[PDB]
DNA sequence: CAAAATTTTCGGAAGGCATGCTCTGTGGC
DNA sequence: TGCCTTCCGAAAATTTTG
RNA sequence: GCCACAGAG
């Protein structure tokens, strides 16, 4: 092993989350393969999956700890269900505003409530906007693109 | 035979160790305590070594990260380093080979002064 | 890279009888460890021959690497040489 | 050894890996790694263990410098004199320069306190109010950064008064002569000068001589060494003082060329303090004041430590070691500096010396009394003094510095080995060469104690075991054994044991330093410094104060290492 | 080929051969290891003989060439994947 | 081992060596010399270069640098009998493929 | 998760690099330190004693004892080095003409080189050219040292250098001293040094007259002690002008004088086996290892409380002798010792040595050795081995998809039926398996894939066969075999005349190879088919000999004439 | 808290997995190899992304197996420092309180000396407690999800100790080992805590 | 020129290697 | 029983000093 | 395991 490079680029957790359930789904690791070809029927094909369990479990681990929901509300996480046209336009309607790229990153990654979780995501949130500009894209955030 | 013929200031029982010490016990006349004159001279050498350490020739030892934050807004390095290049140069005490990396066209600023009548040891 | 390309290539075509040995200790080796073979047998068993079938109507899927002395080497497909 | 220790241990507690590297490498590496960074400890490493590199042979050698990093550290050592070169020509005209290491930039390195505190003593200015501390920081400002030009630090202080004491402080340092003029001489070897003065002074000779080819090259030589001696001294006579009246009738250094610090002047002042602290033992107190005030009145015209010439590799000839030894005792007796009466030594006593009864012949500072003092020096059994007629003395460097290295050696060896030390060295030194009986007989003690110490004193080559075989064969099972002493080789080897303590003492410090880093850092920078107690918790004072404590006590023995090393450099 | 009529024997073989190992199998095996040790000679393991003492391929007959695989991939299927985050991002409403 | 009357096997000469080598039988010196008759794993400490023991080097204090790899054991025999004849039989590693 | 990534790179060995150790590496590596003249405490079950010339921490001898630093048996541990303190330092038996050369090349009273600066700076010029080789380095090693004899004085010091020579030249307790003539080139100049020693000797001869018949041979020796601090005071930019390259930490003069010696290994010095006796033995490395230490301490003892220097220097010169003997016991003889031994140079060297004995060509396992007998009926590119030999000389196949049935029945017909295995190794095991000790029909319904079982050496399997005197390159060749029950190797006769074979009693060898790509490279590199020719010309040596081409010229005689029936009978009878 | 590094390594092709398709059979052992490990100073790798350069398989003399240099993008779990991030309250003692992701990267370990100020930890119910002031009284419970910044990255390599210590070490457990990566989180402003604190 | 240094040339002594390559046996410490 | 190198006084040959 | 002879090609 030699590292060349650290950080080649940035990922968002809808990246990640479509990837790995991408992965699941090729190698038949969903419950709902389990389920239709393992349980409740007898095997005839002998078609068994991919035979590797330290990649299995964490994988099910980070697809079950990113796709439930998150600290703003004690249903899912919002990501599992938006598509890729809806990040575009919702990042988009990021843009249009002053926040960095990083601070986009957390804004796509986790999504932040009205009660101050815009104030911990965003540093500095009275230095630089008044009450319209966050009211509206608390709505934005909390519309789901 | 051969462990037989041992020599007149000898017996039986001298030989058959062979543990010389590695470490050292003879200690020479310089090693005692510290007087005034002397902890003025140490001062003297301390703070000399400590103002060379961070002088115009030091040469390297052969959060940090790139990304794009906003607490790096208004905020700036402690202190600005001391470059090779960035002292007074006498041409002709130079070889000529050796004028690359220094600056012939960049200005002669630095001359640093300092001394300190207080002790600079804490006990 | 350090590789020579292969539009020109000043080393024999003829394939020596080192390299032979050498693809087919490589091929029985490594049919030796349950590798497919892309020949169809009669029922020979021992993988040395089953090697030495294979490589009858070049279907060898290795590549000889030669060594010029300074270190620059040019590359060979089994398929290229002649025997 | 209550419980027995593993290679381990022996490798972790004991200084073992140590022993294994020469002194003067171990030294130099240590000392440049301590002041400077470590590129520069491993250029001069890599100069010192391979000899003479060119800056592409310095790339090839160490690994991880390109020739940007290397030129970086070269520059930085040059400025601090720490490096020598030489630009060499070539058949092919390709010119290259070749860098060395010189001893000057390293021994300034390890004689920077001591050298503050000696120009302080040496001010001798009455009634100072911030004159001391502007000595001591134009000292260490020269020191630091190696050579600096008056105008370039002229600059840095605006006011007037301040600026004024400057120009009146640099002259008086020049005027005894501790700052002096740089130039390229103190930056070219001297084996490599001596030979381009040879060699230009014998290709210059008219050819088809009919004259013989060993007598012109000692006549070549001759020329050459006049040229050498005229080129040696040219600075230490005056070169920065020469200018008189610029504006308004007054005396400055000269506001155009760089001082750099003298450290051969230096060494004449440790060796005039060296034989102080030897006369302060056969005679006198107050006359150990009287030979002081006579050695710093000439300390500045005093010869050399070690003679330019000698190292010119010109010692083969026997003849010219004579010529060298009869030329030393020609200048340290009618030097025309050198000789003083009694009246020229009556200005300088201070108001310390009472001399009312401090003789008594039977069984001011007058003339009578001084000459007194100075006859009582006359007769000591050291040649202290010596008179080329009566009335005028001049003290013999060249009969007392093998003295001073005798005695030296003597009650080091004695306070380390115990008093039986002391005395069979001096019994093997009196005597040229002796047995064993002639020992037994002499001296008065003890058999086996003689057999012992004896046995202890060849382990660090005091005495020399010389074999006499009483067969065809040479064999030591019947042979007779002498004993000689042989001062030289135990001279160097102390030499080279000094050497290996000190670089000890300075590796373990500088390991204490590295490995508590974070403490020492956190009460580094100046907003804590003088007021550290205020953040600082009760295990973080203990744990300062007891860096700061072994610290002093490392430069403390560290220096009390240079008073006896410094003898054996003469 | 060394410039002179070396021959065949101990005293051609120290003059032809750099290596220690291969001289220290012929004859006066501890003096070639005590001057070689005394010298510091680096000995480049290339020597037949020294390649069969430390047990690794000689570099003559069938250890001349390194037998290699293809990797039957193109560089075309080998394009990188979108990084969609990166893609979209731009930097102009403040920096 | 020697000899018919202690199950012993047969000598492959210096002679059969190099006639070995005069065909250009690589492998087969391989196989012949090191794996079937004397074969040996060890740790070497590529850094200083001497042997040590269960993956740790006895002189560095450190298993930074171990690299397993296998010999003859007469060559490790060879190593030893040198190291105490205070010659050092340093080894240096390279890559075996150019990476 | 918590797991460490485990990274591994597979590596050769570049070269070697031959240096020497320093304190500093002897006594770093070793464990114990050897410091006691006892092997075995007789008061406690005959154990190895702690601190000991024989140590748990150095290793173990026995099966049954454990190192207690890696805690192995007799078979799982590499060795672990000790180190020996010497009271006084002593020469090296090896290094003793190095170090001759060095003092010749050195000043005697301030250790710095004879040459001046122009002559060194061309030299070292001389030597750092790219092109470099072994011949010119040590030509150029001689031209300076032959500089450096020719100078009169030292040029740092007004010293007188003179010849540096051995005292005997022999194998007496003489061989190992260094004699300083310095008075040889004093010549008839004013010379000062001359004047110090008529001096030194007009004191001595006062009370000792019986001595001035001996004054011509009073030579400046050179101990080892002055030696070593001669050594000690050499410039480090000096090293390079002799040989030595002083960037390493072992690069020093100061290395190749003995103050460290290391304790060899229990591995390296086994315990010699008994008969019948209720005791054990031990090699000569233990005993003389043994008696260093106990020299040792007789000399740092004596020097504690003092004794006579004749008796100091006599038992100084003893361990001298004691360690060049340990190292290499042929210089010197056993005689001058108080009262020949298998010493490490004489472990090196020989016939029956190492690199000649177990490293350049060693004892193979897999071999079958037999007397020759012939059989024209056979092909000429195989040989018979005989049904009691195949059952023992084995093969290893592993098991792949196309040979899972084959093995099985391979498997299950056992270790004493000719078609049959002999030991199986699985993958999740790791010691192989006896096939006697077993069921052989549970092993072979639970065959995994990934399996390696030897079988017996049958037909088609590749073997070499060899003649013991290999006057060239054909008498080791390979064969396919063939079993045929008659206790003896068979091989055609056409095929015995490279072997210079004659079946008079011969006896021929057969090695088994056990990698596939080693039988792929006997096959067809060393194959009989393959090489029919000899490369000393390029003739056929496989051919007819005798007997058959008597035949050939009686067929084919001009008065020969077969009938049809005859012919046919031929005909048939040939193929 | 994902990101992407170009990692180059040399991976081993068995000959049995010739039959699959090349770039499945450097996913496989890259996984093998790689996932679910933390690659040091770099981060904790999940699984692999996408294969860049490949290069010729070349082959060990003595072993079939075929050898490629692949250099390819691997998905780290490296959050850097500001992240805010959402675990589950898992353990507390006198000395912090121990939070996990749910299965991923289990070590979150808050101590009490970034924490808000004025807590105090009672050993009678294992729980912290943060009084805002006099009316309120709430304590630091477990299984539920709590947010906070990562304020310090912890790296340190784990080194086997000497055989005769490692020995040592078993003899004497027969009659805890350091977290090689670890992230530390605090909390010092509103809103960082559990939810139900900050309706 | 002949007294002395300085370098070269010619012996005797001491070392090394050969005395093949392997294989099988007893007999006795 | 033959063969070859290295080392070292010993005497013959040269340059070098007076 | 160390020596000594006896043999085989
Ligand atoms: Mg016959
Ligand atoms: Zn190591
Ligand atoms: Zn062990
Ligand atoms: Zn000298």
């Amino acid at each position: 092993m030699k590292v060349l490079e650290e950080r080649n680029a940035f990922l968002s957790d809808y990246e990640v989350l479509k990837f790995l359930t991408d992965l699941e789904k090729k190698h038949l690791w969903d419950q709902k393969s389990l389920a239709a070809l393992k349980k409740s029927r007898s095997k005839g094909k002998q078609n068994r999956p991919y035979n590797h369990p330290e990649l299995q479990g964490i994988t099910r681990n980070v697809v079950n700890y990113l796709s439930i929901n998150k600290n703003f509300i004690n249903e899912k996480s919002g990501i599992s269900k938006m598509s890729d046209e809806s990040f575009a336009e919702l990042m988009t309607k990021l843009n249009s505003f002053k926040l960095f790229k990083a601070e986009k990153l957390q804004i796509v990654n986790q999504l932040p409530a009205n009660m101050v979780h815009l104030y911990s995501i965003v540093e500095e949130c009275d230095a630089r906007f008044d009450e319209k500009t966050i009211e509206e894209m608390l709505e934005i955030i909390s519309g789901y693109a | 035979n051969y462990m037989s013929n041992l020599p007149f200031g000898l017996g039986y029982g001298d030989v058959g160790k062979n543990h010389i010490t590695e470490f050292p016990s003879i200690p020479l006349p310089i090693n005692g305590p510290i007087t005034n004159k002397e902890r003025s001279l140490a001062v003297k050498y301390i703070n000399f070594g400590k103002t060379v350490k961070d002088g115009p020739f030091y040469t390297g030892s052969m959060t940090n990260d790139g990304i794009e934050r906003y607490s790096d807004k208004y905020l700036k390095k402690r202190k600005i380093g001391i470059s090779i290049d960035d002292h007074p140069y006498n041409l002709n005490l130079f070889p000529n080979e050796l004028y690359n990396v220094m600056g012939i066209n960049k200005k002669k600023l630095l001359a640093i002064s300092k001394f300190n009548n207080a002790d600079d040891v804490f006990t | 890279e350090k590789a020579i390309p292969k539009d020109q290539r000043a080393t024999t075509p003829y394939m020596t009888k080192y390299e032979r040995a050498r693809i087919l200790g490589t091929r029985a080796l490594q049919i030796s460890m349950n590798a497919p073979v892309f020949v169809d047998l009669e029922g020979e068993t021992d993988p040395l021959r089953i090697a030495m079938k294979e490589l009858a109507e070049k279907k060898i899927p290795l590549v000889i690497r030669r060594y010029l002395p300074d270190g620059s080497f040019e590359d060979w497909s089994v398929e290229e040489l002649i025997v | 050894s209550e419980k027995l220790v593993t290679p381990e241990d022996v490798m972790t507690i004991s200084s073992l890996e140590q022993r294994t590297l020469n002194p003067d490498l171990f030294l130099y590496k240590e000392l440049v790694k301590a002041h400077l960074g470590e590129r520069a400890a491993s250029v001069i490493g890599m100069l010192v263990a391979l000899g003479r590199l060119s800056v592409r042979e310095l790339v090839e050698k160490i690994d991880g410098m390109d020739v940007d990093s290397v030129k970086t550290t070269l520059v930085s050592l040059t400025q601090l004199r720490c490096v020598k070169y030489l630009q060499e020509t070539a058949i092919s005209g390709k010119k290259t320069t070749y860098y060395y290491y010189n001893e000057e930039g390293i021994h300034i390195l390890l004689y920077s306190g001591l050298i503050i505190d000696e120009i302080i003593t040496q001010m001798r200015v009455n009634d100072e109010e911030e004159h001391k501390q502007l000595v001591a920081e134009i000292v260490q400002n020269v020191i630091s950064l190696g050579s600096l030009t008056v105008e370039d630090y002229l600059s840095s202080v605006t006011s007037d008064s301040m600026k004024y004491t400057i120009s009146s402080l640099f002259v008086q340092l020049c005027e005894m002569g501790y700052l002096i003029q740089i130039s390229k001489l103190h930056y070219t070897p001297i084996e490599d000068l001596w030979q381009f003065l040879y060699e230009k002074h014998y290709k210059n000779i008219p050819r088809n001589s009919p004259l013989s080819d060993l007598k012109k090259r000692s006549q070549a030589k001759m020329n050459a060494k006049t040229d050498f001696a005229k080129i040696i001294n040219k600075p230490n006579e005056l070169s920065q003082i020469l200018t008189v009246d610029p504006k308004t009738s007054l005396r400055i250094v000269k506001p155009t060329v760089s001082l750099t610090i003298n450290l051969d002047r230096f060494m004449k002042g440790r060796r005039s303090k060296q034989l102080i602290n030897l006369a302060k033992t056969r005679v006198g107190s107050v006359t150990a004041q009287v030979y002081k005030i006579a050695l710093r009145l000439t300390e500045q015209k005093s010869p050399k430590i070690r003679d330019p010439l000698t190292q010119t590799g010109l010692l083969q000839d026997l003849e010219e070691a004579k010529s060298f030894q009869d030329e030393a005792e020609l200048v340290e007796e009618k030097t025309p500096g050198l000789t003083f009466n009694a009246i020229d030594l009556a200005r300088h006593l201070p108001a310390e010396l009472d001399l009312r009864g401090s003789l008594l012949s039977r069984k001011p500072h007058s003339a009578s009394l001084i000459n007194s003092h100075l006859k009582i020096l006359a007769s000591s059994n050291f040649p202290f003094l010596n008179e080329t007629k009566p009335g005028v003395y001049y003290v013999p460097y060249s009969k007392l510095m093998p003295v001073l290295k005798s005695s030296v050696y003597e009650y080091v060896i004695a306070s380390t080995l115990g008093p039986s030390a002391m005395r069979l060295s001096r019994c093997i030194r009196d005597n040229k060469l002796v047995s064993e009986k002639i020992i037994n007989s002499t001296a008065l003690m003890k058999e086996k104690d003689i057999r012992s110490t004896l046995a202890s004193l060849i382990r660090y080559n005091s005495v020399e075991i010389q074999e006499v075989p009483r067969t065809a064969d040479r064999s030591a099972s019947r042979a007779v054994f002498l004993f000689r002493c042989k001062e030289t080789h135990s001279y160097n080897f102390m030499r080279q044991n000094l050497e290996w303590n000190m670089a000890n003492l300075l590796f373990k410090k500088e390991k204490l330093k590295q490995e508590n880093s974070t403490l020492l850092k956190k009460a580094n920078r100046d907003d804590v410094k003088g007021r550290e107690n205020e953040l600082l918790l009760p295990s973080e004072l203990n744990q300062l104060k007891m860096v700061n404590e072994r610290e002093l006590n490392v430069f403390a023995r560290l220096s009390r290492l240079l008073s006896l090393w410094e003898v054996f450099q003469m | 080929y060394k410039g002179e009529v070396l021959g065949i024997t101990r005293f051609g073989l120290s003059k032809m051969r750099d290596s220690v190992l291969q001289l220290a199998s012929f004859e006066k095996t501890t003096d070639h290891l005590f001057d070689a040790a005394f010298y510091m000679k680096k000995d480049a393991v290339e020597g037949v003989s020294e390649c069969i003492i430390l047990g690794q391929t000689m570099s003559i007959g069938t250890g001349s060439f390194k037998v290699v695989k293809g990797t039957n991939i193109s560089e075309k299927d080998l394009v990188p994947k979108r990084c969609l985050f990166e893609s979209l991002s731009n930097e102009a409403a403040l920096k | 081992t020697e000899g018919r009357s202690r199950d012993g096997g047969l000598r492959l000469g210096e002679m059969e060596r190099d006639c070995v080598i005069a065909y250009g039988a690589s492998q087969l010196l391989l196989e012949r010399l090191m794996i079937s008759s004397d074969a040996f794993e060890v740790d070497v400490c590529d850094k200083c270069g001497l042997m040590g023991y269960s993956g740790w080097c006895t002189t560095c204090k450190s298993a930074e640098n171990i690299i397993k790899m296998t010999i003859p054991y007469a060559a490790k025999l060879l190593f030893q009998e040198l190291l105490s004849m205070n010659i050092a039989p340093r080894l240096r590693l390279e890559d075996i493929f150019q990476q | 998760m918590k797991e460490v990534v485990v990274s591994e790179t597979p590596k050769r060995i570049k070269g070697l690099e031959f240096s020497a150790l320093s304190a500093a590496d002897i006594v770093a590596q070793s464990e114990v330190e050897v410091s006691t003249r006892d092997l075995f405490d007789l008061e406690k079950d005959r154990a190895p004693k702690a601190n000991g010339a024989l140590d748990p921490k150095m290793g173990v001898s026995s099966s049954s004892l454990e190192c207690a630093t890696c805690h192995g048996n007799l078979a799982s541990c590499h060795g672990h080095f000790g180190h020996l303190k010497l009271a006084l330092p002593v020469f090296h038996i090896g290094y003793f003409k190095a170090t001759i050369q060095i003092l010749q090349g050195i000043c005697k009273n301030c250790s710095a080189i004879l040459l001046s600066e122009t002559d060194k700076r061309q030299f070292l010029h001389e030597l750092r050219r790219p092109g470099v080789d072994n011949l010119r380095r040590m030509g150029i090693l001689k031209k300076i040292l032959d500089q450096c004899k020719k100078q009169r004085r030292c040029l740092h010091c007004g010293a007188l250098n003179g010849v540096v020579k051995k005292a005997a030249a022999g194998a007496g307790s003489a061989a190992l001293k260094i004699i300083h003539d310095t008075f040889r080139w004093v010549g008839k100049k004013s010379a000062p040094e001359k004047d110090i020693w008529v001096g030194e000797w007009k004191e001595v001869l006062a009370h000792n007259p019986e001595l001035e018949r001996y004054v011509k041979r009073c030579m400046d020796d050179l101990n080892p002690l002055k030696t070593l601090n001669l050594f000690k005071q050499i410039k480090s930019a000096d090293c390079e002008l002799l040989g030595i390259d002083a960037t390493v930490p072992s690069g020093r003069p100061e290395t190749y004088i003995w103050r460290y010696l290391p304790a060899p290994p229990v591995c390296i010095r086994p315990s010699v086996m008994m008969q019948d006796s209720p005791a054990s033995n031990e090699d000569d490395l233990t005993v003389k290892l043994t008696e260093i230490v106990w020299t040792s301490s007789l000399i740092k003892a004596g020097l504690d409380k003092g004794i006579s220097i004749n008796n100091m220097m006599e038992h100084w010169d003893y361990l001298q002798l004691t360690v060049a003997m340990y190292i290499n016991s042929d210089s010197v003889n056993p005689a001058m010792l108080p009262g020949p031994i298998r010493g490490f140079c004489q472990r090196l060297k020989g016939k029956q040595g190492r690199f000649r004995g177990n490293l350049s060509g060693k004892r193979v396992d897999f071999s079958g050795r037999t007397v020759i007998s012939p059989d024209p009926n056979l092909s000429i590119d195989e040989v018979a081995v005989p049904d009691r030999v195949a059952k023992v000389l084995t093969y290893p196949e592993k098991v792949t998809r196309y040979n899972r049935h084959k093995l099985q029945e391979l498997i299950v017909n056992g270790p004493n039926v000719h078609p049959g295995a002999n030991y199986l190794l699985k993958r999740n095991e790791d010691a192989r398996r006896n096939l006697r000790y077993g069921d052989r029909m549970k092993l072979a319904k639970n065959l995994q894939i990934g399996d390696v079982v030897e079988r017996h050496l049958e037909d088609g399997d590749v073997v070499l066969f060899n003649r013991q005197p290999s006057l060239h390159r054909l008498s080791i060749l390979s064969h396919y075999a063939k079993i045929r029950p008659w206790r003896t190797f068979r091989l055609n006769e056409c095929v015995c005349t490279p072997y210079n074979a004659d079946f008079d009693g011969d006896e021929m060898n057969l090695h088994v190879p056990q990698t596939e790509e080693a039988r792929a490279e006997a096959i067809n590199l060393m194959g009989v088919k393959n090489n029919l020719l000899t490369p000393k010309s390029g003739e056929p040596i496989i051919a007819a000999t005798q007997d058959f081409i008597t035949g050939s010229y009686l067929i084919s005689h001009k008065d020969s004439f077969y009938d049809r029936a005859t012919l046919t009978q031929l005909l048939s009878m040939m193929s | 808290m994902f990101i992407l590094s170009k990692i180059a390594d040399l991976v081993r092709i068995p000959p049995d997995q010739f039959h699959r398709d090349t770039i499945s059979a450097i996913t496989h052992q890259l996984n093998n190899k790689f996932a679910n490990k933390i690659i040091p100073n770099v981060g904790l790798c999940i699984t692999i992304y996408d294969l860049l350069t490949v290069e010729e398989g070349q082959l060990k003399p003595g072993d079939g197996s075929s050898y490629i240099n692949v250099t390819f993008r691997a998905v780290v779990f490296k959050p850097f420092l500001g992240e805010i991030v959402t675990g589950w309250i898992s353990k507390c003692t006198a000395e912090g309180i121990k939070v996990s992701l749910l299965g991923i990267f289990d070590d979150i370990f808050i101590p009490q000396n970034m924490l808000f100020e004025g807590c105090y930890y009672t050993p009678e119910e294992s729980a912290w407690i943060w009084p805002m002031d006099e009316e309120t009284k709430l304590y630091f419970d477990v299984n539920e999800k709590i947010r906070f910044r990562i304020e310090r990255e912890v790296f340190v390599d784990v080194k086997p100790k000497s055989p005769k210590e490692r020995e040592l070490e078993e003899r004497a457990q027969l009659e805890e080992k350091p977290p090689a990566y670890a992230l530390l989180g605090s909390c010092q402003t509103d809103g960082m805590g559990l939810v139900s604190w900050w309706e």
